[PDB]
């Protein structure tokens, strides 16, 4: 017989399905995966747009210990991407991520609680704000879970709106009960470096962010701005991806992290971190 | 939670003064003045740029009328809030997609607008009766 | 984000504030202990009953930072450093509570500045305070 | 073609089932994603059954088996037939069979209206048949206009029609109706404007009740005083 699987999968083979001996690879019994960035009802944070449909599978609801909820992104069926600064709320600077690890709480879909294996934050990740998850068993996905897909190019150039789900805080700073997701334009990157930085040189950088707090702002990282409603994204958005659909082949993309979440609404740009920058490595630690 | 008859006599005696046809009209601009995210489902009302649009809009005028008599029609069945809100609420989820936290923060600027409207008579424990109000019309009219 | 616009009329509004910014921030203290009792774990050792010279002075206080936020609106931050490591890490004050107190505040300026509380100007306060809020929230972990 | 029969399978009866179309020489299915009650009417009035009760689509009518034709449809009510609306191309979908929608029809439907655990014949929990099972109702939104719809249907006299079951215990099975919005001039009650059938945000503590009288028994004093 011809080995298939169920709905959102691809046969994960080399010669077909056709057999217990195969005449193309032997008794490689193979199995399927997930699919990528591919919502079963695709869309079309202080600002609106109620994820009503499930039109963000990739999404994942962290919560830390002290009940801090962040957000994670499913970049395949097992793993997932969030930020440093998500892994370490309630931890030490010097805490390793071994014990990071049982301190967090997962939700994917609509409150499916997954077990966390083991947390590796990346070795750069005072320079490049990633932690990658990884779960205990592979998760089911389905029309409500299912991973985004790492993209390919870079889908980051100026004047490209993605899609940033986000489980964080709304305009009454209260953490939002749904999921929401907001269309924001990534903007030109000397506008952002200026507007947190001072003058883009390293020599006049100065302080000048209209909040608190300083992001995370190199090579490694891009800006998007609010959206034509002056919504952005707040505190607990961190970690969700920015979402970049294809329209070409119809496939959704983490073109970013979001790492810089503390841009509610006083900060116009929120930090994302370029996913291929950090896809080298991600794949790498899929591996092992 | 149950509404103690003191805050329900304060609530009914300030909800006596208050112009129907104008102060849900006053509420619906201002919540498309200060949160322009909430105009993305009023962009068949016509022009909500300026806020001076906002709130002479002829629709958005008629639109807070509407708004402030389902605000009435909660208030006379403040013990039955889900019951009375659920066709609305089932509205609000399916049909508009508006997320819950609109209608706590319609609620905040509706109390802002009975505080302008009222000065100093919006006390306190009257102003606490309605956020307890305004807090069982949004979770009566969310999820 | 606030406009130029939006900082002439915060500026305007708490000019005309003025001196009742003391008793503007106890009414918006009250308010917030009345309404949203929730936010009165953050002060066990205040006396919070109505009139209090405790909660007085404390708006007072409030009201002063209010101020100082003002006239540094586009230094805010910095002006505000000292409250938001404060209120981010000593007292770890959760955001909500801001919010809570930043729409009380704004309930204060509507009852006590009916006239002056236009909605253009109704928004520039809210986003004032909102960025206020961000500014004291965003140490908080 | 214009050829295209279309057939309920699965279903108890003709008007009752899994929606499956035939087209190019093969019976496919269709898929339940953006289906509501007007992809539902359109597929009544297509076998002229009559309007629409309800839609399924979690394959509670049975797995299909076949190519399915229909992923995406957008009708807004008024179409000649399912293969009019905006159906994102033949063939091609993202479902599989447990995806498949069903649609219960007004002619196949064997709705029914009851009053169980009441003080009289004419009071108690009331209670609706859908799909042949009887489940009850939740209050939300239960006014006395629904209440006068549900006395005149169930028949007996309706002078005064008050809700709230008597003395009934919580009901059993499902909760198929709520939040009903009767005008008071419907034949029946699932004419009325309400939530799909099933879907509800009630338990059966709050099941709705009916109370039929002529006026002649309601009897009122003060005790105790
Ligand atoms: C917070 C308490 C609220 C109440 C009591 C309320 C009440 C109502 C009422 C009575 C209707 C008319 C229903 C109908 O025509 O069938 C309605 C519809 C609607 N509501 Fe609300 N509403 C509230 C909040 C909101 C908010 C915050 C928004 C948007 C941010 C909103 C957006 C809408 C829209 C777009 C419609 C339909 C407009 C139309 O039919 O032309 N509502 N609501
Ligand atoms: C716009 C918002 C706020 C402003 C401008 C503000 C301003 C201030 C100021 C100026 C102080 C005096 C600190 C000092 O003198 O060392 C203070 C202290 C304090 N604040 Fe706030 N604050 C705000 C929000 C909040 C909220 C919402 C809460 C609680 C729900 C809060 C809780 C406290 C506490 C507990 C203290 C310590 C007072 C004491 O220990 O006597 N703050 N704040
Ligand atoms: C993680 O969160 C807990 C609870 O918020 C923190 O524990 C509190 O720490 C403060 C400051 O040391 C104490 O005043 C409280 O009494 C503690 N509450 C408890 C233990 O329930 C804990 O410090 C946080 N971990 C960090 C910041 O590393
Ligand atoms: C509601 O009241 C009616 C009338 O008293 C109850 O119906 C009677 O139930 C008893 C058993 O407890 C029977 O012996 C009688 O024959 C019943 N009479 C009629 C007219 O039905 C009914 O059981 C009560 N419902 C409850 C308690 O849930
Ligand atoms: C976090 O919330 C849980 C309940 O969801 C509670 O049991 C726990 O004590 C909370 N932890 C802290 C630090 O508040
Ligand atoms: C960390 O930085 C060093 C040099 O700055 C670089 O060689 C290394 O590749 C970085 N880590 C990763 C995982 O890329
Ligand atoms: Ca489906
Ligand atoms: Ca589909
Ligand atoms: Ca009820």
């Amino acid at each position: 017989v011809r080995y298939q699987c169920k709905n959102y999968y691809k046969l994960r083979t080399e010669g077909d399905g056709v057999y217990w001996i195969n005449k193309a690879v032997g008794d490689k019994l193979p199995e399927c995966e997930a699919v990528c960035g591919k919502p079963k009802n695709p869309a079309n944070i202080l600002g609106g747009h109620l994820d009503a449909k499930g039109s963000f599978p990739w999404q994942a609801k962290m919560v830390s210990h002290h009940n801090l909820t962040t957000g994670a992104t499913l970049i395949n069926e097992q793993w997932l991407l969030t930020t440093a600064k998500n892994l370490f709320l309630n931890h030490s600077e010097n805490a390793t991520a071994k014990d990071i690890a049982p301190t967090l709480t997962l939700y994917v879909g609509k409150k499916q609680l997954v077990e966390i294996e083991k947390v590796v934050l990346h070795p750069n990740y005072s320079q490049v704000d990633i932690g990658l998850i990884k779960l205990k068993q592979k998760v089911s996905v389905n029309e409500r879970v299912m991973p985004i897909c790492l993209p390919s190019k870079d889908y980051a150039e100026v004047g490209r709106v993605g899609y940033v789900s986000g489980w964080g805080r709304n305009a009454n700073f209260k953490f939002t009960d749904h999921l929401k997701y907001v269309m924001l334009p990534v903007a030109d990157q000397d506008q952002c470096i200026r507007h947190y930085e001072g003058s883009t040189v390293p020599e006049k950088k100065t302080p000048k962010s209209p909040v608190g707090v300083q992001p995370i702002l190199n090579e490694h990282t891009f800006c998007a701005g609010m959206s034509k409603y002056q919504e952005d994204t707040c505190y607990g958005d961190a970690g969700s991806a920015f979402a970049v659909h294809d329209l070409e082949e119809d496939t959704w993309y983490a073109t970013g992290i979001l790492s810089f979440d503390k841009s509610c609404a006083v900060a116009e740009y929120g930090v994302y971190v370029k996913v291929t920058s950090i896809q080298d490595w991600v794949q790498k630690t899929i591996a092992e | 939670v149950h509404l103690t008859p003191e805050e329900k006599s304060a609530v009914t005696a300030l909800w006596g003064k208050v112009n129907v046809d104008e102060v849900g009209g006053e509420a619906l601009g201002r919540l498309l003045v200060v949160y322009p995210w909430t105009q993305r489902f009023f962009e068949s009302f016509g022009d909500l740029s300026t806020p001076d649009a906002v709130m002479g809009n002829p629709k958005v005028k008629a639109h807070g009328k509407k708004v402030l008599g389902a605000f009435s029609d909660g208030l006379a069945h403040l013990d039955n809030l889900k019951g009375t809100f659920a066709t609305l609420s089932e509205l609000h989820c399916d049909k508009l997609h508006v997320d819950p936290e609109n209608f706590r923060l319609l609620g905040n600027v509706l109390v802002c607008v009975l505080a302008h409207h009222f000065g100093k008579e919006f006390t306190p424990p009257v102003q606490a009766a309605y956020q307890k109000v305004v807090a069982g019309v949004a979770n009566a009219l969310a999820h | 984000v606030l406009s130029p616009a939006d900082k002439t009329n915060v500026k305007a509004a708490w000019g005309k504030v003025g001196a009742h910014a003391g008793e503007y921030g106890a009414e918006a203290l009250e308010r917030m202990f009345l309404s949203f009792p929730t936010t009165k774990t953050y002060f066990p050792h205040f006396d919070l009953s109505h009139g209090s010279a405790q909660v007085k002075g404390h708006g007072k206080k409030v009201a002063d930072a209010l101020t100082n936020a003002v006239a540094h609106v586009d230094d805010m931050p910095n002006a505000l450093s000292a409250l938001s490591d404060l209120h981010a890490h000593k007292l770890r004050v959760d955001p909500v509570n801001f919010k809570l107190l930043s729409h009380c505040l704004l309930v204060t300026l509507a009852a006590h500045l009916p006239a002056e509380f236009t909605p253009a100007v109704h928004a520039s306060l809210d986003k004032f305070l909102a960025s206020v809020s961000t500014v004291l929230t965003s140490k908080y972990r | 073609g214009s050829n295209l029969e279309m057939r309920l399978t699965r279903g108890g009866n003709m008007c009752s089932g899994r929606i499956e179309i035939k087209f190019q020489g093969r019976w496919g299915t269709v898929c339940d994603d953006n289906f509501n009650i007007d992809h539902a009417s359109v597929i009544c009035r297509q076998l002229e059954c009559g309007s629409a009760v309800s839609f399924s689509g979690s394959s509670n009518f049975g797995e299909g088996s076949g190519p399915i034709w229909f992923d995406d449809l957008i009708c807004n009510g008024n179409e000649s037939a399912l293969w009019n609306c905006k159906h994102q191309g033949w063939g091609k979908h993202n479902c599989d069979h447990a995806e498949d929608a069903g649609v219960i029809c007004s002619k196949g439907a064997d709705l029914s209206l009851r009053l169980v655990d009441g003080v009289t014949e004419c009071s108690g929990r009331l209670e609706v048949r859908f799909q042949g099972e009887w489940g009850t109702i939740c209050d939300d939104g239960w006014d006395s206009y629904d209440a006068a719809v549900a006395c005149k249907q169930l028949g007996c006299p309706t002078a005064v029609t008050a809700i709230g079951r008597v003395n009934a215990s919580k009901g059993f099975g499902h909760i198929w109706l709520d939040s009903v919005s009767c005008q008071g001039h419907e034949p029946a009650i699932w004419q009325c404007k309400h939530h799909e059938w099933g879907k509800h945000y009630c338990n059966h503590n709050e099941d709705a009740g009916v109370t039929c009288s002529d006026g002649s028994d309601l009897e009122l004093r003060l005790r105790g005083g």
